[PDB]
RNA sequence: GCGGUCGCCUCCUAAAAGGUAACGGAGGCGCCCAAAGGUCCCCUCAGGCGGGACGGAAAUCCGCCGGAGAGCGCAAGGGUA
RNA sequence: GGUGGGGUUCCCGAGCGGCCAAAGGGAGCAGACUGUAAAUCUGCCCGAAGGUUCGAAUCCUUCCCCCACCACCA
RNA sequence: CGCGGGGUGGAGCAGCCCGGUAGCUCGUCGGGCUCAUAACCCGAAGGUCGUCGGUUCAAAUCCGGCCCCCGCAACCA
RNA sequence: GGCGACACACGUGCUACAAUGCCCACUACAAAGCGAUGCCACCCGGCAACGGGGAGCUAAUCGCAAAAAGGUGGGCCCAGUUCGGAUUGGGGUCUGCAACCCGACCCCAUGAAGCCGGAAUCGCUAGUAAUCGCGGAUCAGCCAUGCCGCGGUGAAUACG
């Protein structure tokens, strides 16, 4: 069912469809699993409606998610552009932001290449 | 696959250790 | 209202995270609900939950003594 | 269904705290809510109408009220439309059915929408009525998300008998109205 | 990222005459060439004019600036695009 | 001679009835519609401003102001809420 | 207006009363060969309504268009 | 002045009849083959349609003007 | 400070695009080299990087050491997915006077391109090719996926 932002995922397996929202996943997942003291092989589509509550709330209220960390992590890379640092104006220029090199495959960050 | 350090052989591929692959006998 | 081909309003029974809201009104009776927030959670009665402020503040915190 | 919790709750706690705070000389002269309109623009589905159908069997599910259909009133052909198509659904509710709508987007559907700060105070249209947009339909209790083909918005139309814009927003804030601040 | 956690390496070079330029009655565009080191507390309002190996660039030092070193704000290369 | 033109409609020329010429100024027709027809019952524009997800100068929605500048199948005129 | 031919899978094209996914050709796709381009080779894929019989792409009525032809014009 | 035709990527041409999605050859660009170039092969980019009005929902396309272009005409005197 | 730039183009490579495959557990079998200004067992703290404590070894003595694929068992069930790990946010460990430019590593979050690659083009005839790990050199640390070596399992096919 339901989750932070909305989220829904189904079938597979609870700790597996845990991955598939924003902020969670392997780590965050299997542990929130034995918090709420419920079986990470029991597949989603069929559980006590309560291990629903359980989950939820844990994972919603523990730590920030889906909408919220997006925005936060928007929010840092703002800070480092407009403060004027390195770090930020080559996030101005989608350019690579931790070493690295530009000279060739830059691609992932770059974008498709535009020939000359 | 080897290049993902967050399995175990991953970590072997750069020969490195930690929570995926911890060193015990 | 004309009548046929519109749906029945008829009193219903919606649950949260908190208890039932009682009112409803609504068709299909007996609705089951994500999260409700009048009954404060999300931001109404604000928790304010996992809030930071820590962006200026962390390295003026641990960075002061280390 | 003439009881509506929402609806006591505007005479009972409203209509009171209002003369408190404007000092109204008459009755009939403090805001009334006349006429929630919820309109949805639709030209997405243009030359089938399959697609509206099932959108306009969405509203009447929430609403409890069978859509109008709006008609292109002049064809413009950037994007596709001549005149006379099918645009959108329009469904005007008011008198118990605005209240019992209003009161579940109060409590449920206004919740559900990700993020969601709250109302942004700027859409008082200045002669004192309310406007806002919806992303998806499905933050209303009545869709089960399994219903939907696609995700589809809609606009919905607030009208007060407030004269003015501080007045209409007091209304709606005591009524319960997540603003912004 | 990164790291030192004991130490937080900042030179003495100019800390000396920040920490001078504290409880002065003064302050005034301090020239460095130590962008190894780190920026802030005491430092924030002061001007110090950093060297990106051609010359001392100006900068005006802001407490969003904190954890970060003083080379990050005196780019060393020039670019202004390609064609 | 060559070129243009040749019947029909609208406006001006046309001198406040009508009519009125030139190889005077400008435009249109040779169709169309089984609803774009009869009748009864409702309804009222364009435009401007504010508001409103995808909606942008304008898709649809809401508020107010708007006596007709909109519409009337097609040219213009007269007419017309 | 008249006469004679038609109408087939994307194109052409044969089309028979005992079923003919309906010859064949080329087009397209995938294989083989390859200096380029091909050529060669292998596999993949009934105008309309009605009506007569047990069976209709086949016979008839009808309708729609095409091609052809002859003739007329106050 | 007269009449007919035209003007569209860098070149040369379609598309305009019949309103709605601009095509062809060459050229250009990136790659391949070669020791190398050319030929050849695999990819790509590039035009708002002379210009200004108008018609329409929509104009390279239909209408008008102006502007260059090609052809024909200018006879009896 | 730069040699690390970046509209772009090319060579050599690594990791892949998954089910003869990925992940977790347990369990095996090598060789060559290296090290007492170093290799570091074992114990403790840490999810971990690593930090403490500390024993042996000038080393067929003691240490790097776990070899990996493989074996067993269990999970995933054809999904841009438990494939793949590029980018990026945050948090830390270490070397070093110092990691902004420009380090390596750990953890949490993030999860991109990519569904087997146009014209073309490379290697290999046997313990070879494929595939799997391990060691040295240089070196404080390391951008090593490179190089020089080591063994593990181990094909196909040569008409002519
Ligand atoms: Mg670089
Ligand atoms: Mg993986
Ligand atoms: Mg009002
Ligand atoms: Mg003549
Ligand atoms: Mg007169
Ligand atoms: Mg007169
Ligand atoms: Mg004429
Ligand atoms: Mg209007
Ligand atoms: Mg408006
Ligand atoms: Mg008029
Ligand atoms: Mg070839
Ligand atoms: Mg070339
Ligand atoms: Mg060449
Ligand atoms: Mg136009
Ligand atoms: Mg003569
Ligand atoms: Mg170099
Ligand atoms: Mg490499
Ligand atoms: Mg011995
Ligand atoms: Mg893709
Ligand atoms: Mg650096
Ligand atoms: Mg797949
Ligand atoms: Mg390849
Ligand atoms: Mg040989
Ligand atoms: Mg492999
Ligand atoms: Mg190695």
């Amino acid at each position: 069912a339901r989750i932070a932002g909305v989220e829904i995922p189904r079938n597979k397996r609870v700790d597996v469809a845990l991955t598939y929202i924003y902020g969670i996943g392997k780590a965050r997942a299997k542990e929130a699993l034995e918090k709420t003291g419920i079986n990470p092989a029991t597949r989603v589509k069929d559980l006590t409606e309560a291990e629903v509550v359980r989950l939820r709330e844990y994972v919603e209220n523990t730590w920030k998610l889906e909408g919220e960390l997006r925005a936060e992590v928007a929010a840092n890379i703002k800070r480092l552009m407009d403060i004027g640092c390195y770090r930020g104006l080559r996030h101005r220029r989608g350019l690579p932001v931790r070493g690295q090199r530009t000279r060739t495959n830059a691609r992932t960050r770059k974008g498709p290449r535009k020939t000359v | 696959g080897k290049g993902d350090r967050r399995t175990r052989r991953g970590k072997i591929w750069r020969g490195t250790y930690g929570k995926y692959r911890p060193r015990k006998k | 209202m004309k009548e046929g081909i519109h749906p029945k309003l008829v009193p219903a029974r919606i649950i949260c995270g908190c208890g039932n809201v009682i009112e409803t009104y609504s068709t299909k009776p007996e609705i089951y609900v994500e999260v409700c927030s009048k009954c404060h959670p999300f931001y109404t009665g604000q928790q304010r939950f996992v809030d930071t402020e820590g962006r200026v503040e962390r390295f003026q915190r641990r960075y002061g003594d280390s | 269904p003439l009881d509506v919790a929402l609806k006591r709750k505007y005479y009972e706690e409203v209509r009171p705290e209002l003369i408190r705070r404007f000092g109204y000389q008459n009755v009939w002269e403090v805001p009334r809510l006349e006429k929630v309109v919820i309109n949805q623009g639709l030209g997405e589905a243009k030359e089938d109408a399959r697609i509206l159908e099932k959108a306009a069997q969405e509203l009447a599910l929430i609403t409890g009220q069978k859509p109008a259909v709006t008609r292109a009133k002049k064809s413009i052909s950037n994007f596709k439309l001549r005149k006379g198509m099918p645009i959108g659904l329009r469904v005007t509710l008011r008198r118990d059915r605005m209240w019992i709508f209003l009161e579940k987007l109060l409590n449920v559907a206004l919740p559900r929408i990700r993020d969601f700060r709250g109302l942004n105070p700027n859409s008082f249209d200045g002669r004192g009525n309310y406007n806002l947009g919806l992303r998806e339909q499905l933050i209303f209790p009545e869709i089960t998300y399994d219903m939907v083909d696609a995700l589809r918005g809609m606009d919905i139309a607030v009208v007060t008998t407030a004269e003015t814009d501080e007045e209409a927003r007091a209304l709606l804030e005591l009524l319960g109205f997540p603003f912004r601040k | 990222p990164r790291s030192l956690k004991k130490g937080v390496f900042v030179d003495d070079h100019l800390l000396e005459k920040v920490l001078e330029l504290n409880a002065k009655g003064e302050k005034r565009l301090i020239k460095t060439w130590s962008r190894r080191s780190t920026i802030v507390p005491e430092m924030v309002g002061h001007t110090i004019a950093v060297y990106n190996g051609k010359q001392h660039v100006p900068v005006y030092i802001t407490e969003n600036m904190v954890g970060h070193k003083l080379g990050e704000f005196a780019p060393t290369r020039t670019y202004r695009g390609h064609g």
